[PDB]
């Protein structure tokens, strides 16, 4: 079916994680260094786990 | 788009459908009373642990 | 228990009853058309824009939409039923004067005759205002004690002055919408309908006399063979006395004495039936808007009040009531509503048989239109509707005569009829043969 | 658009002031005990309050807002996301709100009808008339009441094929009551 | 008519009246599959309003509370629901009764016009009916009416009967039938039509 709702879908900054590099770092909620001045409300840490 | 997320169609039919706005966030408040002469007091709830 | 004319006469070569005089005997009906539309907003009703209710009606959305679907989907068959049904045919337009129905005294007062003084109450007086009868009918619904129909929504959002009951319901998502017929259009759609009896002739500006028109609309019931001068007295001064008494039993002015006839009993279904039809509309929705202020099971019957004393982990709880409270408020109201629609979807198509088989062509359906055999009709607007004047026959005296059904020469030939409804008799020595409807030897 | 909060009754919305006077109480309430009007103690004068944002009735056409049948005057309905010619027109009932311009249109295709009032593609409402006919009778099949004079009859003839539709089922319920009010 | 359906025919642009027939159904059509998905999902949405009562399923109220005091609690929801069945039972006995009003009518369409070229003016279709013919829809019939429709007309001057010598009278017996003289020739036509 269809349904309404309020979803956590504003992405705001995409950071693109390699799969090879350094599968490791910090993300701050408010005013990280990979994305300039915004604060998020969620990290969706999307992967295949 | 509110129109359509209010139908649950992505497509509509051509006609009258009734809309309106979300209002606004942060409105001017306003407090209409009776006059009085002030009387003002000042209890404050104090827990100590 | 017959109007014995125009039925089937399944009776020969006996001692058979024939009609030989006649008289009219108008009998009117109202038929309910229309429906005021009523556009209804089902996110304001809910809750009057209030931020915090809009993230809870998320979940009946479902509720939500069906709401405002059964009324739009209800209005929108009317519109394009009724924009197809109303035409008016501006030629004959300038013919439901009843100044045009006086001023052909060439010869004889020709475009009225001596049915003036009935049709007198029926046409307007110019082209393009109301006529006698009507006049009496919208003295009956303002001093039934209502009456506003020219709604500007401009002033509703002006602040000029303390809010009409009008414009208060506006604000809670409640739109009355114009008429989708107004009163001019059916001032115009009636008059159309009675000068196409006054006219015939596309291309010629000339009328044809009344008196000609009832005149043939006789000889489709039988073949009228001698006419006289005075059987157009006696149907035109029952005709007159028909619609006098109507006039009497409306708005209590005529020129009489007392008289108690039963069209009087005509009249009164009709005006108990128009009483209730104005009568509805602005009572189902001042039952719904007055169910703002039932707090089902809550705090208080604003929602904007429950936010200011509680949280919003906790004030849903409070304000869910208050929604599903109003949403049962709204389908007690649609379903009321689609009741009506659908009732009068089955009298506007009652209306469309009257129209076309009775106004315009002198249907022979027997007692449809009426009661008996059908002359004619003349139609007038009202409140929501038409309001009919079928006009029947009716007969007065009768024929005792011996009749047969075809002769047999010499017990040889025989010899039979070719219409069934014809029958021969003698008739003071003399054999003649006549329909069984009327005594047209 | 405020939010106020007046003799205990509260809620949003546009407050006014008018020259109007009343001998009375100090407010003035409707049928759903909402606030219409209040009236000022130290002084005379009565102010009138409306609603912030009023319903409208804007109209679609082919995933486009045509036009809105509104009754203020600018509601949006046209403006942005990020970050022009809105028109606006006055019928006798209502306001109307559409960017285009009273010019030369002269053309539009598909039409959105309402009972005087129809609204074309270009924005263009269009005053819906009653449909004039030559006479109102199809002069064939009918009574012809009219001998002996200058008669007109038909000659040629046309068809013309107009479909209509009837429903005559529906899909029917059955319904146990016992297991519905409880599930066994 | 084929254009205005789903959008595929073989012209240019035609803007008829024939929509508005068309648009009358495909608004009718469009309702009426609209009904029976929605009502029952409203009917089983009432499954989850705890009519005053402390949850909205049964088994949950006997697993907390005793026999003499849970009683209580699950009359609210049987009164609750019982209301609720009796509010989709008027809305469906109202489209019954409909309904058969409109089945009534098809018989009528179906027996006069569709088999036999009915006579009464105004009904199936708008003037004088030539014939119909039927096509299946969702839950109903599709009709199609075929109206005549004069274009042309004969302005002539009529008589109706003879009187020969001021002494013998003759009267038509059809009274639809009309005298007249056509081109210096006298001929007899039914008002309907012109054949002489
Ligand atoms: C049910 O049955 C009835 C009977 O069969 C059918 O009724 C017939 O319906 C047709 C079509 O509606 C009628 O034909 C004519 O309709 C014309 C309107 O359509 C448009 O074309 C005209 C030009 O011909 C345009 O002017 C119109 O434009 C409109 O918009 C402008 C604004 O820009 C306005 O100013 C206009 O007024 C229009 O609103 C449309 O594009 C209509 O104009 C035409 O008019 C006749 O009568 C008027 C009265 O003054 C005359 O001035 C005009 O000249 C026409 O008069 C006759 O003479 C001319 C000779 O030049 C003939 O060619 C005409 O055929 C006509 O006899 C007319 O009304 C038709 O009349 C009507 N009746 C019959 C017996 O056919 C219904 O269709 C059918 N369905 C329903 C639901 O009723
Ligand atoms: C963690 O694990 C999950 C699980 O494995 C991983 O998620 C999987 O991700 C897969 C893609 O990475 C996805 O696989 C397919 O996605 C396809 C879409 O892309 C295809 O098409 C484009 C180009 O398309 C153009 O041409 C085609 C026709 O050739 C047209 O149809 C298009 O419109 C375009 O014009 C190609 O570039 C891609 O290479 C792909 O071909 C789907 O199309 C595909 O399967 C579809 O068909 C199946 C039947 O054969 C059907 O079962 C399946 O549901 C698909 O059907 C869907 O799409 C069609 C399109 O018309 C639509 O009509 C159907 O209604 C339906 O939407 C595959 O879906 C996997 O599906 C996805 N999960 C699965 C099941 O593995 C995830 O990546 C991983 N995370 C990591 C490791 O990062
Ligand atoms: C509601 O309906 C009733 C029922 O018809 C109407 O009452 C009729 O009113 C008319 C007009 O007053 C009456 O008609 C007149 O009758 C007079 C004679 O009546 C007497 O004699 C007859 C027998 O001949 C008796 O049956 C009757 O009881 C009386 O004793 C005539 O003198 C009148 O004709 C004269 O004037 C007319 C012009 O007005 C000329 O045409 C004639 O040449 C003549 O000089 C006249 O026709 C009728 O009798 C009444 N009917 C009944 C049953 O009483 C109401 O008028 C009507 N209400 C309205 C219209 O508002
Ligand atoms: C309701 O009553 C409350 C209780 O008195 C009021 O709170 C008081 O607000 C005044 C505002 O001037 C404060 O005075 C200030 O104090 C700060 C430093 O505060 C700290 O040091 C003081 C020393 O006296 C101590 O009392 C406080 O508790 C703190 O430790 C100074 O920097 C300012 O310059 C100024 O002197 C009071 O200190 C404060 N009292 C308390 C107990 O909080 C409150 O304002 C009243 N609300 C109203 C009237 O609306
Ligand atoms: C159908 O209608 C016919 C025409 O009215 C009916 O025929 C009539 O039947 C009645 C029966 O009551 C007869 O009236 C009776 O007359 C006799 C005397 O008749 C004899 O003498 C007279 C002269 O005095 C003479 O003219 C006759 O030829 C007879 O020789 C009385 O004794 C009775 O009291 C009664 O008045 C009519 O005479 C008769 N008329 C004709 C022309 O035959 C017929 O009966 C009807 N059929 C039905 C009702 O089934
Ligand atoms: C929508 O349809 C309406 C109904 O058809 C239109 O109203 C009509 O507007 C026309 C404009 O031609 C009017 O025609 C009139 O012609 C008269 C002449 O009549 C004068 O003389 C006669 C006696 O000979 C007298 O009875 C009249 O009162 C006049 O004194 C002009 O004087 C008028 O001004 C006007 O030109 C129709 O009469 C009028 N119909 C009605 C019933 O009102 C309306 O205009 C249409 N709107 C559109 C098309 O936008
Ligand atoms: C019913 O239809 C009849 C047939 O059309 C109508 O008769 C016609 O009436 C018109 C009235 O306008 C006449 O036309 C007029 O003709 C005169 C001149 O006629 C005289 O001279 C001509 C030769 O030029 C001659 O043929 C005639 O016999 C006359 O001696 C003009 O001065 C006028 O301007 C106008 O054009 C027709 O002539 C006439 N035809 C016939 C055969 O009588 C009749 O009037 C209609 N009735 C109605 C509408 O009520
Ligand atoms: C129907 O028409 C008649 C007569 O028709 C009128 O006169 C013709 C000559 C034409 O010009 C027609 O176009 C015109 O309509 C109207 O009759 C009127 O009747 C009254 C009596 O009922 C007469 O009034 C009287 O007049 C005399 C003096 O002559 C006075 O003593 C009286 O006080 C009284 O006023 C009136 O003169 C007469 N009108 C004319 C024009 O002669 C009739 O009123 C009309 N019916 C309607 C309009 O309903
Ligand atoms: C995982 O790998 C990433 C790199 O892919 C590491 O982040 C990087 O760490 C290096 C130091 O080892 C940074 O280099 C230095 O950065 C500072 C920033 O001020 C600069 O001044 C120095 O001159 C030098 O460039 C690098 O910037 C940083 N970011 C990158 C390159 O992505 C991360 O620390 C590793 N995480 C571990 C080892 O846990
Ligand atoms: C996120 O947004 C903030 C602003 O809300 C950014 O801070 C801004 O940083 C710039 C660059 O340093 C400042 O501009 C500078 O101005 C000085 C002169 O005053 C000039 O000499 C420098 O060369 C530069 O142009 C800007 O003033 C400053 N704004 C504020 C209000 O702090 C911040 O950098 C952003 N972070 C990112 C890039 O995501
Ligand atoms: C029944 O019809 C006849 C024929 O039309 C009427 O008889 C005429 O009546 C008038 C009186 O109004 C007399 O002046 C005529 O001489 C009568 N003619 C004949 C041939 O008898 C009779 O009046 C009608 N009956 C009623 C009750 O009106
Ligand atoms: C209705 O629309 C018009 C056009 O937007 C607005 O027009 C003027 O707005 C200014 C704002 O100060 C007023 O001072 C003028 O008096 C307005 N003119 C009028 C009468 O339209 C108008 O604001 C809108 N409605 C109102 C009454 O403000
Ligand atoms: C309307 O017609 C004009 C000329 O007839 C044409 O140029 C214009 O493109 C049309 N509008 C459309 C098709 O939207
Ligand atoms: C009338 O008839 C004559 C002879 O039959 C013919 O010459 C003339 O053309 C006819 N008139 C017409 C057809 O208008």
């Amino acid at each position: 079916g269809r349904v309404l709702s309020s979803q956590p879908v504003f992405v705001q900054c995409l950071r693109p994680v390699p799969t090879w590099s350094n599968n490791t770092a910090v993300v701050h909620f408010k005013n990280d260094v990979f994305c300039p001045n915004v604060t998020a409300d969620v990290l969706r840490f999307n992967l295949n786990f | 788009n509110r129109i359509k997320c209010q139908q649950l169609k992505h497509e509509l039919p051509d006609g009258f459908y009734s809309a309106s706005m979300l209002v606004k966030k942060d409105l001017p408040k306003t407090f209409v009373t009776m006059p009085q002469f002030y009387n003002w007091m000042n209890v404050t709830l104090h827990v100590v642990l | 228990v017959d109007d014995s004319v125009g039925v089937i006469k399944p009776v020969s070569t006996g001692n058979i009853t024939i009609p030989k005089n006649f008289t009219v005997a108008v009998q009117a009906e109202y038929v309910q058309i229309q429906v005021k539309p009523v556009a209804v907003d089902c996110a304001k009703y809910v809750c009057n824009g209030n931020r915090h209710c809009l993230n809870l009606l998320t979940q009946y959305t479902s509720a939500c939409q069906t709401i405002e679907n059964s009324l739009n989907l209800g209005a929108r068959l009317e519109s394009l039923m009724l924009n197809d049904m109303i035409t008016v045919s501006d030629r004959s337009l300038e013919f439901a004067t009843v100044d045009k129905f006086n001023t052909t005294a060439l010869g004889g007062e020709k475009l009225g005759g001596l049915y003036f003084d009935g049709l007198s109450s029926l046409l307007p007086p110019r082209v393009g205002m109301r006529s006698a009868v009507e006049d009496l009918l919208f003295n009956k619904v303002v001093t039934s004690g209502l009456g506003t129909v020219d709604d500007d929504y401009k002033k509703c959002s002006a602040g000029t002055d303390v809010a009409d009951l009008v414009c208060a319901q506006y604000y809670n998502g409640i739109m009355v919408l114009p008429g989708v017929v107004d009163y001019n259009k059916m001032a115009m759609y009636t008059a159309s309908l009675i000068g196409g009896m006054a006219l015939g002739s596309i291309t010629s500006a000339v009328a044809v006399p009344f008196s000609m028109q009832v005149q043939a609309r006789l000889n489709y019931v039988a073949l009228q063979t001698d006419v006289l001068q005075e059987n157009q007295k006696i149907l035109a001064n029952a005709f007159n006395n028909a619609i006098g008494n109507i006039t009497l039993a409306l708005g209590k002015v005529s020129n009489a004495i007392t008289t108690v006839s039963d069209g009087f009993n005509s009249m009164a279904s009709a005006l108990t039936k128009i009483q209730s039809v104005v009568n509805q509309q602005g009572e189902a929705l001042s039952h719904l808007i007055s169910q703002l202020q039932k707090n089902f099971q809550a705090i208080s019957s604003s929602i904007a009040e429950i936010y200011n004393r509680l949280e919003k982990v906790e004030a849903d709880a409070q304000v869910d009531r208050l929604i599903t409270g109003r949403l049962a408020a709204l389908n007690a109201y649609v379903a009321q509503t689609l009741t009506q629609y659908a009732e009068v979807k089955a009298s506007r198509q009652l209306a469309m048989e009257k129209v076309n088989e009775c106004v315009k062509s002198q249907s022979d359906r027997y007692g449809f239109c009426g009661n008996g055999t059908h002359l004619f009709s003349l139609v007038n607007s009202a409140p929501d509707g038409l309001l009919f004047f079928h006009t029947v026959l009716l007969p007065t005296e009768w024929e005792e005569v011996t009749a047969w059904s075809g002769i047999c020469v010499n017990d040889t030939y025989a010899y039979l009829l070719k219409d069934f409804d014809h029958s021969i008799f003698s008739y003071n020595g003399t054999y003649m043969v006549t329909p069984r409807n009327m005594f047209q030897p | 658009c405020t939010d106020y909060n007046i003799y205990g009754f509260q809620g949003t919305g546009i407050i006014r002031s008018t020259t109007s006077r009343l001998v009375a109480g100090l407010y003035y309430t409707s049928a759903s005990g909402d606030l219409l009007g209040f009236k000022i103690s130290t002084t005379g004068e009565i102010f009138t309050v409306v609603p912030c944002d009023l319903t409208a009735q804007a109209a679609v056409i082919n995933d486009e807002i045509v036009g809105a049948i509104t009754a203020t005057n600018q509601t949006d309905l046209f403006e942005f996301v990020n970050h022009s010619t809105v028109n606006t027109y006055t019928m006798p009932q209502f306001y109307y709100i559409t960017k285009w311009n009273n010019g030369t249109s002269s053309n539009c295709t598909s039409v959105i009808t309402y009972s005087s009032f129809a609204i074309c593609n270009t924005g263009e409402i269009k005053y819906v008339n009653v449909t004039h006919v030559e006479i109102v009778d199809d002069s064939v099949g009918v009574i012809k009441p009219v001998s002996t004079g200058n008669i007109t009859i038909p000659k040629n003839f046309t068809v013309a094929v107009q479909a209509e539709y009837v429903q005559i089922q529906v899909k029917p319920v059955a319904v146990d009551c016992a297991k519905y009010v409880c599930n066994g």
